RNA sequence: CGUCGCUACUACCGAUUGGAUGGUUUAGUGAGGCCCUCGGAUCGGCCCCGCCGGGGUGCCCUGGCGGAGCGCUG
RNA sequence: CGCCGGGCAGCUUCCGGGAAACCAAAGUCUUUGGGUUCCGGGGGGAGUAUGGUUGCAAAGCUGAAACUUAAAGGAAUUGACGG
RNA sequence: UAGCGUAUAUUAAAGUUGCUGCAGUUAAAAAGCUCGUAGUUGGAUCUUGGGAGCGGGCGUCCCCGCCCUCUCGGCGGGGCCCGAAGCGUUUACUUUGAAAAAAUUAGAGUGUUCAAAGCAGGCCCGAGCCGCCUGGAUACCGCAGCUAGGAAUAAUGGAAUAGGA
RNA sequence: UACCUGGUUGAUCCUGCCAGUAGCAUAUGCUUGUCUCAAAGAUUAAGCCAUGCAUGUCUAAGUACGCACGGCCGGUACAGUGAAACUGCGAAUGGCUCAUUAAAUCAGUUAUGGUUCCUUUGGUCGCUCGCCACUUGGAUAACUGUGGUAAUUCUAGAGCUAAUACAUGCCGACGGGCGCUGACCCCCUUCGCGGGGGGGAUGCGUGCAUUUAUCAGUGGUGACUCUAGAUAACCUCGGGCCGAUCGCACGCCCCCCGUGGCGGCGACGACCCAUUCGAACGUCUGCCCUAUCAACUUUCGAUGGUAGUCGCCGUGCCUACCAUGGUGACCACGGGUGACGGGGAAUCAGGGUUCGAUUCCGGAGAGGGAGCCUGAGAAACGGCUACCACAUCCAAGGAAGGCAGCA
RNA sequence: AAUGUAGGUAAGGGAAGUCGGCAAGCCGGAUCCGUAACUUCGGGAUAAGGAUUGGCUCUAAGGGCUGGGUCGGUCGCGGCC
């Protein structure tokens, strides 16, 4: 598809587009030069995210988006929604009286960039807090990884 | 509230201040300044409780008026002015000269220092930026800011600050191997080499210490001034060298001291 | 008045909230600027901290800048003619931060000739000549000639701009906020965002 | 052990489209504040200039009455 | 005539348990923890009232409270009594 | 005993709410029976023993030494050494450290005349002491979050159309 | 101190509850000599309140022509003490109470690289080329005088007078530099052309802050669309800064001369930055009872996307256009609470069970709602406006209220 | 003119008229909400109740037909591979 799907023109806010195409510049070819950087924290950024062509403001590779705070994870239970997901983390609270654990659960609407092409439900994603992207949005996924998968039948 | 409040609970003071509880129901409550109000020293309590120079919050108030009390060159009028870390406390009437710092049990020592090494004082480097021109800044663990630094000064470096000139003479670098001091935590008051640096990105990095007996111990980076040339101290060490002694060894001193004097 | 709480919000469950106290004044909001074009009118608000905010009402010139020629000059907003929002900001002429509008073209133009000695916009010539033929020749000298007979060969417009200025209007997109800031900054609009922009206004009407 | 008969007490059903007091809301009306577009009761400046005046010499340096320029303006 | 496995049981036993009757499970429980489900909290009021739900109906499931009461019960022993 | 009675809420008694730790044939109690999803719980199995000297005394006790790789070792080219990078899973668990307001709790010191308390105080003064010595500790602070050791137990993965190293 | 006893029977072992027993925490009854601490209108009524007080403030260093006093030392702007008043600051803290409030408040943790911040402290304040400066203008207080009303901390008219109030506005640094534009000129390969550079007359902008757009990559983070540079321009008449301020001792230069120029210590002040006090919304985990509450949310924002508006800022906060999502037996949603949360308190083998209105921290509220002005900070109530409910005075025309502050 | 027959209006009250609301009156279409007891579960139901409705100037959304060639390597300014 092509990225222009918007009524405005959906566009990198850092680059400059109309660098004065002259005699010295052979047009045609020239591919538009994308904006990314490394988020830190050990997280390499995706080739996706490199070469890709997509446009996100909430990317964390590609947007105006930084990471700090809590980075955690979760297991992918929904893809319905537009470029976010929602996540559930299992976890046990400690019930002191019984000297037992109790299994418990929370939700977490977590955007998920373009970058990030063959995520399933089940896939375990790491996340990493930004500030609020939504009413209910305030992480970004930083790494997918596969749950016995990387092969199909 | 609906905007900043202007009193001090007596409990709710810090525990380090020393401040009973049946003699009132306020605390000084320092007003803004230099250093924060959870380690600061006001003037009225040190000047009341640590040197009984005064007998009532008065009494403090007409010394301070009179002008006898000079912070770190500068003669201050303020009875709950925040002294804090390292400041010389100079009074020219009575001729001695005060440096704040912290003993080996967390609390301000009243520290006698001669006039030549109070003419100088140390700062803990908290942030450097270039601002406008290109001029580089250098803002300290006070809030006192400098242009045009040493180029070769980092982030949380030490720098010798003398005083009547707030220039930089020396400075001593955060490197592996430096005397150093815990300002904050429960190490607060120790004196140690650095002896290590582990760094978590994207949060606290933690410094490992060991003192001169070898009791190695470990603090947030932000909690550490670095204060003498790799074991040397650059001021004058309190009483106990800032080497934290248990209780076990601290009841026999103090019953070998009961035993010497009587 | 208004409020831009997050309390009076149902919960993400879809549960009702109950509020744990009244309205605050920081969290408030105010009417908005709705600026419209027409003769300066700029209101000024004292906002959190004692700070100042200025509503444009009304405007009508807007600091606008080429880009690909870095030329940035002080003209005139003629109407707006595209808004991704809202259609009716369109009809109503409403400036707000993303909304296209047709700017004079004017000083961009005495900017190219002066620069570049080209005719940009003209049809035929000669109608301006107590100027133009003193722009086109200056009589240069040697080194003034190698100058501009040098910058000639860079000095190619896209066609897209070029029938932009033959009609004397150029369409830019506004970049700063009024009712904000009070003042309608933006820049001249080239390139596949151009073609973007004119495809919507085409596709809008005809 | 149960019905029946008498006396207490406690609840239940029950016509009465029962009654009362709270709470939450649809709708209608809607004070007041704030914002926007007008509005212009008044208060000022310049153009003053019916004039005496006037000095570098009818050509005013203006020291006041005065009409009012019946405009430009805040 | 024997052996093995899975059953329905029986006799016997100071294995042990239990208030005991009895039970090789109702044992391996103050020397208390193999996994897991349902479920009781003095007797009545009461499986009642009301609400919900199922049913053609009869009724089934879920299910109180006010109030009342010092016992109601279980197993055994001795006696009395037995158409 | 200058205090004692009564009413009421609550705690212990109550192993009569039972996680520790109750019961369910007959006392009140296991669904008429079976299947069955959530929930809970899940068999065995992957490194053990051989080493040297300090050694819970090889004193055949054993403080204990154990007989990951690769990058400039910061004492473009030395053995005189220790720093830049990753962990040949991810976790739960355990230990350590940091950071965790004070008061209260425990608890160190201190003859408040004793004590509940308080955070004070004590030494000489021969009278000149034109003043000396101190204290205002420490512990705990669940759960969640952070850091560094251990790897038994428990879960979870790696190479099967090899799309493996 | 890891504890039991009486009561079902003719009697016995049990189950089982009733009663006894001990503590603390409210009330109450009786009694009460000393002394040291010490809770105290929370429970019902966050019900209603007379009266009185509870927030005002001046240094040498903003403005004194009050006679209200007073040195005069006597020919003088102002000695000095100073009421009143303007100005500045504070009144947003403290104190009270616990009605609302059930992932809400709150506790620990973490972020603001998503914001603002009075004051203090430290930077910065000749960085800008641009007919009063030996100091510009008008008004108003206090004050005199004339009144109105029954009333109030109500005010009108008239006449004066000041500023660190309110406005206006230079000089100085200042000599220039820099970047574009470049008249022309000179040296040049010289040669018949092209030439490679040097100057430069005349013009236009130069500093910090703001708002855009573009280029390059002095310091810093784990990670900037960071900071600092360079360019093109902006820079809002309800419009940023670039001092028309006040005390204290008083001295230096005198060629030019002879009245001018220099001076120290402060105070006040500032656009901006830093710091301090914070504040605000965020991240993770955690709360009692209830299913005779199992499906909720979504037209009228519910979950997300894009572009905006608004806000101090991030965000459905709101709007437009789209998508159809989001939460639930791991208890959503609804309801109850005689629920403010926590630090903590009672009881005490261990484990627990109850209680925390109450002096510390955080939140909320000021009869019930709601809306605002000022200010850095309030949706303030010992501030205002309106409605409702109570309620005061009244000459009936009006006027004035808020004890969940101390009594 | 009366009285009638057919049709209207009427202040304030609102069935007090009458055997009796007889007669008349009220309501009424459409759109958006929202709808109870009871029930043979189909209904009740247009329940009840409320809002909107003109003119003018626009803005969106909901369709159908054709054609998309890389070319003279050529002659049936055009045709086969
Ligand atoms: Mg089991
Ligand atoms: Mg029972
Ligand atoms: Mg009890
Ligand atoms: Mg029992
Ligand atoms: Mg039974
Ligand atoms: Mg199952
Ligand atoms: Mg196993
Ligand atoms: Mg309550
Ligand atoms: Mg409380
Ligand atoms: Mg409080
Ligand atoms: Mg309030
Ligand atoms: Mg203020
Ligand atoms: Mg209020
Ligand atoms: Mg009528
Ligand atoms: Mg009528
Ligand atoms: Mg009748
Ligand atoms: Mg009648
Ligand atoms: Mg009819
Ligand atoms: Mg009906
Ligand atoms: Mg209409």
């Amino acid at each position: 598809a092509d990225i222009q799907t918007e009524r405005a023109y959906q566009k990198q806010p850092t680059i400059f587009q109309n660098k004065k195409r002259v005699l010295l510049g052979e047009t045609g070819k020239e591919k538009l030069p994308r904006y990314y950087k490394n988020i830190g924290l050990g997280f390499k950024t995706p080739k996706e995210a490199i070469e890709g062509t997509y446009i996100d403001k909430k990317c964390p590779f590609t947007g105006n988006v930084s990471i700090r705070g809590r980075i955690l994870s979760g297991v992918v239970t929904k893809m319905k929604m537009q470029r976010t997901i929602v996540i559930r983390r299992d976890y046990l609270h400690y019930i002191r009286k019984y000297n037992r654990f109790e299994k418990r659960h929370k939700n977490m609407s977590v955007h998920l960039s373009p970058c990030f092409r063959d995520v399933q439900i089940g896939d375990i994603v790491t996340v990493g807090e930004c500030r609020p992207l939504s009413k209910t949005v305030r992480f970004n996924v930083l790494k997918v990884t596969k749950a016995a998968g990387t092969k199909k039948q | 509230a609906r905007g900043p409040k202007k009193h001090l609970k007596r409990v709710a003071a810090p525990k380090h201040w020393m401040l009973d509880k049946l003699t009132g129901v306020f605390a000084p409550r320092p007003s803004t300044g230099p250093h924060k109000l959870r380690e600061c020293l006001p003037l009225i309590i040190f000047l009341r409780n640590r040197l009984k120079y005064a007998l009532t919050g008065d009494e403090v108030k007409k010394i301070c008026m009179q002008r006898f009390i000079k912070i770190d060159g500068k003669v201050r009028t303020d009875i709950t002015y925040p002294a804090g870390f390292m400041d010389v406390i100079s009074i020219d009437k009575t001729g001695e000269n005060f440096r704040l710092i912290y003993d080996t049990k967390g609390r301000f020592a009243v520290h006698r220092i001669t006039p030549e090494e109070a003419k100088y004082k140390l700062c803990k480097v908290r942030k450097i930026f270039v601002g406008t021109k290109g001029i580089p800044h250098l803002v300290t663990h006070d809030a006192r800011t400098i242009r045009y630094p040493d180029p070769l000064i980092k982030v949380n470096d030490t720098i010798q600050i003398d005083l009547e000139t707030g220039k930089i003479t020396d400075f001593i670098k955060f490197d592996t191997g430096n005397l150093c001091m815990v300002t904050g935590g429960a190490n607060l008051g120790r004196i140690g080499v650095i002896t290590n640096r582990e760094r978590h990105p994207g949060s606290f990095d933690v410094v490992h210490v060991k003192d001169a007996n070898g009791n190695s111990f470990a603090t947030r980076l932000s909690n550490i001034f670095v204060i003498g040339k790799g074991n040397k101290p650059w001021i004058s060490l309190p009483r106990g060298k800032g080497i934290r002694l248990t209780i076990a060894e601290e009841r026999d001193k103090r019953l070998a001291a009961k035993q010497s004097s009587g | 008045g208004i409020s831009r709480d997050n309390w009076h919000k149902r919960r993400k469950t879809g549960g009702k909230r109950k509020p744990y106290h009244k309205k605050r004044k920081y969290e408030l909001g105010r009417p908005a600027a709705n600026t419209k074009i027409g003769p300066r009118r700029i209101h000024t608000v004292r906002v959190r901290g004692g700070n100042k905010k200025y509503r444009a009402l009304r405007l009508d010139v807007g600091n606008f800048s080429w880009g690909s020629e870095c030329c940035t000059r002080k003209t005139r907003i003629i109407d707006v003619v595209y808004n991704a929002s809202n259609n009716e900001l369109v009809r109503t002429k409403t400036l707000v931060k993303n909304c296209i509008v047709l700017i004079d073209s004017t000083p961009y133009r005495q900017w190219y000739e002066s620069h570049y000695a080209l005719p940009l916009g003209r049809k035929k010539g000669a109608k301006l000549t107590p100027e133009e033929e003193e722009i086109l020749n200056k009589k240069r000298s040697k080194k003034i000639q190698k100058k501009y007979d040098e910058r000639k060969k860079n000095a190619k417009i896209s066609s897209l701009l070029e029938e932009q200025f033959q009609q004397g209007k150029l369409l830019a997109c506004i970049a700063s906020r009024p009712g904000q800031c009070g003042r309608a900054d933006g820049y001249v609009l080239e390139g596949k965002e151009l073609e973007f922009y004119l495809r919507k206004i085409k596709a809008r009407k005809g």
